[PDB]
């Protein structure tokens, strides 16, 4: 069965009241946020420019990150034990996953976007063409849904006879692939496509993007350029303290499970309460900010 | 079908300096190196303009709405008439249509200024305070401000100035850069960044 | 009260429409763009019969002969361009290029596969042979630009209107004007023959539609309402001259009752300005063109 360290991190206090806590705070704001966000920048704006077609994934990512959220605040409540179905056990750890990288996907998007209509205003409008906003959105969900493939498959959930539970995703199988190669084989490709190519991407896109900016020199519009400084550095802002602790304490964890037996999942797991905060950030951070959305409202 | 795709990535410049000004031979400049009315395609830096030498009237000229850039040309030597090509300036840049179009001055002939400014006053023919009517750098600022000053209540357009001699090539290369400035300040907007 | 809907959605033109024109065929429909490409339609089928690329871009009008043989286009060119599209060989060339306006070239009509009717922005109307090539009678008389001309059924005489605010009448073989009309506050942009001959429709910057009989010698009927603070772009009546139609600045086209003035019904299929409108000579059909680059068919 499972080791110590599992049966100690399936008893912990923190986790039992920091997700629970966060995901009812996350759940409350996101939810109507995300439903009030489309509702207008889709059926009140319309998907006619690359930048909203973009926003609309994002949003319904969000929103449906955020309505899987219940089972998870469940589950926590509950000391990690799972009552619901095996199919369902499957549909919740996919609909969390499957959407919290389309949001990291989606955010390199609109970051490579900004990067194109900032420093190439002309050249670029070949690449500045709704069908292609369009590729880009299904090339996402394609990418997610072959890459996170293995989890709709197998049996996520595990009777735990010690503690007297059954988990949902709270530990694993080594059986599920044919070698512990081939689990780092699977692992580091999923982190290198989801996680660490979206993320060095959207961080160069706005440095350039605020440096473009900032180091122009005409006269006129000066007191609009700053308002585009303004917004693009919280934006960075945003991406960076949402997402990196939580990815970077995932390899540390992956690393340690595979080639040392040790575990910091008790630490990811109370960061991936911090990475839940952006379905909150998202709609204030993008569409409630600008003056476009703003007098629609 | 396969036009929308260049009619998409397609910049148009409306081109209305004076009949006296460098325009004929700037046409002619930009046409080598890259009855009435006249429509020029050629294309910068892999981008593909349009630009239109119209014909120098109510609001059937409203046509001339989604121009990016309006470029005026005006010999700033010929002082007698710069007054006529000040007013006409006025009734362009003043336009309901041209609220969100950029402007663009070439003061032409300026290796004929840098003559006639040692030759005659300025003043003589002006209100405002020019100061010593000898100097290059007072007779520009001069100039300059008199056709910016000429704008009512601008905001949101941008308006670019620049000397022009003898027609030279970097003249595609400097409407390029006050175009690419012009749809970097529009972007903002497009991108809910602004 | 009438609830049109949008029957077909025609996708090809790049930009703005300016013009379009249905055929005689009642099947067939040419229409015009600021990209400067005429686009013949089949509008039972959605086929793009032919596309015609434009030698001027800033097409203003655009006509369709009493026979299908020709089509004609005109703007800041200051000329009526003719094409034809029944050539041996199969592609689409030019019959005529009829030059002689002051001013850029505001509308055109065909009276036969021989002779064209014209209206310039230099205040005058000109009738064209198009075997000779130039001016058979010119019509002068209007104190500014003349923006819109209509044929009476019988093409033995026409109306135009004019930035003076006045639409006048005249005889095609005497070269003359035979009446003079006046109640418009503003500019009118669009006119309109009623079905039988004897009375015309205007619209204008006045926000009006105005209705005038030749008999009568005085306007009979406005159609208006209060709200409205914007101009009309174009204006024709249904077959049977009971129903007006009209197009404004604010994205719609509204359906007036000819005889009852009420406002009887509206059209808000075009998300930009509209600028075109026209009926079938079967009545079963209508046509708009507007700033989307889409034409739209309603019934
Ligand atoms: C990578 C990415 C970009 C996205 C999502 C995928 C993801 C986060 C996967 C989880 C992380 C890891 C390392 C999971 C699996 C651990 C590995 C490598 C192998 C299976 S460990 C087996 C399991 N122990 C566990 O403890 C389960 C895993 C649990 N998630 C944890 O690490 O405690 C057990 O049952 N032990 C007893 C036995 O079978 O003898």
């Amino acid at each position: 069965g499972p080791d110590n360290a599992t049966l100690q991190m399936l008893r912990n206090p923190a986790i039992a009241v920091a997700l629970p806590v966060v995901y009812s705070l996350v759940a409350a704001v996101s939810i109507p946020g995300n439903l009030f966000s489309l509702w207008v920048l889709c059926r009140r704006m319309g998907p006619r420019s690359p930048s909203v077609i973009f926003m609309i994934n994002l949003s319904v990512t969000d929103l449906m990150l955020a309505s899987v959220l219940p089972f998870q605040i469940y589950y926590h409540c509950n000391r990690h034990h799972w009552v619901f179905g095996v199919l369902l056990c499957n549909v919740v750890t996919v609909a969390f996953y499957a959407n919290m990288y389309s949001s990291i996907l989606t955010m390199t998007c609109i970051s490579v976007e900004r990067f194109l209509g900032v420093l190439y205003p002309l050249s670029s409008k070949r690449w500045r063409r709704r069908r292609y906003a369009v590729a880009a959105c299904a090339g996402t969900w394609l990418l997610l849904l072959t890459a996170l493939s293995p989890l709709a498959r197998t049996d996520l959930t595990y009777p735990v006879h010690a503690l007297g539970i059954i988990t949902c995703f709270d530990v694993l199988k080594w059986t599920m692939l044919p070698s512990v190669a081939m689990w780092a084989v699977f692992l580091f490709t999923i982190f290198i496509l989801l996680f660490l190519i979206p993320f060095v991407i959207t961080v160069a896109c706005y440095t350039a993007t605020i440096l473009k900016l900032l180091r122009t020199e005409e006269a006129h519009g000066r007191e609009q350029r700053r308002r585009a400084v303004g917004l693009a550095a919280v934006v960075l802002l945003a991406f960076v303290t949402c997402f990196a602790p939580n990815n970077f304490v995932l390899l540390a964890h992956i690393v340690s499970r595979l080639f040392y037996g040790k575990s910091y999942y008790h630490v990811y797991k109370l960061t991936l309460c911090l990475s839940c905060l952006n379905n909150c950030l998202d709609p204030f951070v993008y569409y409630f900010a600008s003056r476009e959305f703003q007098l629609r409202l | 079908s396969r036009e929308k795709t260049y009619v998409k990535r397609l910049v148009k410049i409306l081109l209305l300096g004076a009949d006296n000004s460098g325009k004929s031979t700037f046409l002619k400049q930009m046409r080598i190196i890259h009855k009435g009315i006249h429509e020029y395609d050629f294309e910068i830096k892999n981008v593909p303009f349009k630009m239109v030498d119209v014909g120098g009237r109510k609001r059937w000229f409203e046509c001339f709405d989604s121009v990016t850039s309006i470029l005026f040309l005006v010999d700033s030597s010929d002082f007698n008439r710069l007054t006529e090509s000040l007013n006409d300036f006025e009734t362009i840049v003043n336009n309901r249509v041209f609220s969100n179009v950029s402007i663009i001055l070439f003061l032409n002939k300026t290796d004929l200024l840098e003559e006639k400014v040692q030759i005659v006053s300025i003043k003589d023919y002006f209100l405002e305070f020019e100061g010593d009517p000898h100097c290059l750098r007072d007779v520009q600022k001069f100039l300059v401000e008199c056709f910016r000053n000429k704008r009512r209540d601008q905001q949101q357009k941008p308006l670019y100035h620049h000397f022009t001699t003898a027609i030279n090539t970097e003249n595609a290369r400097l409407i390029f850069r006050d175009v690419k400035d012009t749809i970097l300040h529009d972007n903002l907007k497009q991108l809910m960044l602004q | 009260r009438i609830q049109m809907r949008t029957r077909r959605t025609l996708r090809g033109h790049l930009a703005k429409i300016y013009a379009m024109h249905w055929g005689t065929d009642s099947r067939l429909l040419v229409s015009a763009s600021q990209d400067g490409k005429l686009i013949i339609w089949d509008s039972y089928t959605t086929n793009k019969v032919h596309a015609i690329p434009l030698r001027s871009s800033w097409v203003m009008t655009c006509a369709y002969a009493p026979s299908g043989n020709y089509v004609a286009c005109g703007g800041l060119d200051n000329i009526c361009s003719i094409y034809n599209l029944k050539t041996r060989e199969g592609n689409v060339r030019v019959s005529r290029e009829l030059a002689g306006h002051t001013g850029y070239l505001s509308c055109c009509r065909f009276l036969d596969d021989n002779q064209i009717v014209t209206s310039s922005g230099d205040t005058t109307c000109a009738l064209w042979d198009i075997e000779t090539g130039q001016q058979t009678t010119t019509f002068t008389g209007h104190t500014g630009d003349v923006m819109s001309l209509s044929l009476a059924p019988d093409t033995r005489l026409f109306v135009s209107g004019a930035c003076d605010a006045s639409a006048k009448l005249w005889d095609v073989r005497e070269g003359m004007c035979r009446q003079t009309f006046t109640g418009h506050e503003s500019d009118i942009n669009a006119i309109c023959f009623f079905p039988n001959g004897n009375a015309f429709a205007t619209g204008s910057d006045d926000a009006t539609c105005r209705l005038f009989d030749l008999r009568a010698d005085q306007e009979l009927m406005t159609y208006s309402h209060d709200n409205i603070i914007c101009g009309i772009t174009s204006v024709s009546f249904s077959k049977s001259g009971r129903l007006l139609l009209a197009g404004y600045d604010d994205f719609n086209c509204n359906v007036w009752d000819a005889l009852k003035a009420d406002r009887a019904g509206v059209l808000a299929g075009h998300d930009n300005r509209v600028s075109c409108l026209g009926v079938t000579d079967d009545g079963m059909a209508v046509a708009t063109g507007s700033w989307d680059s889409f034409l739209k068919i309603w019934n």
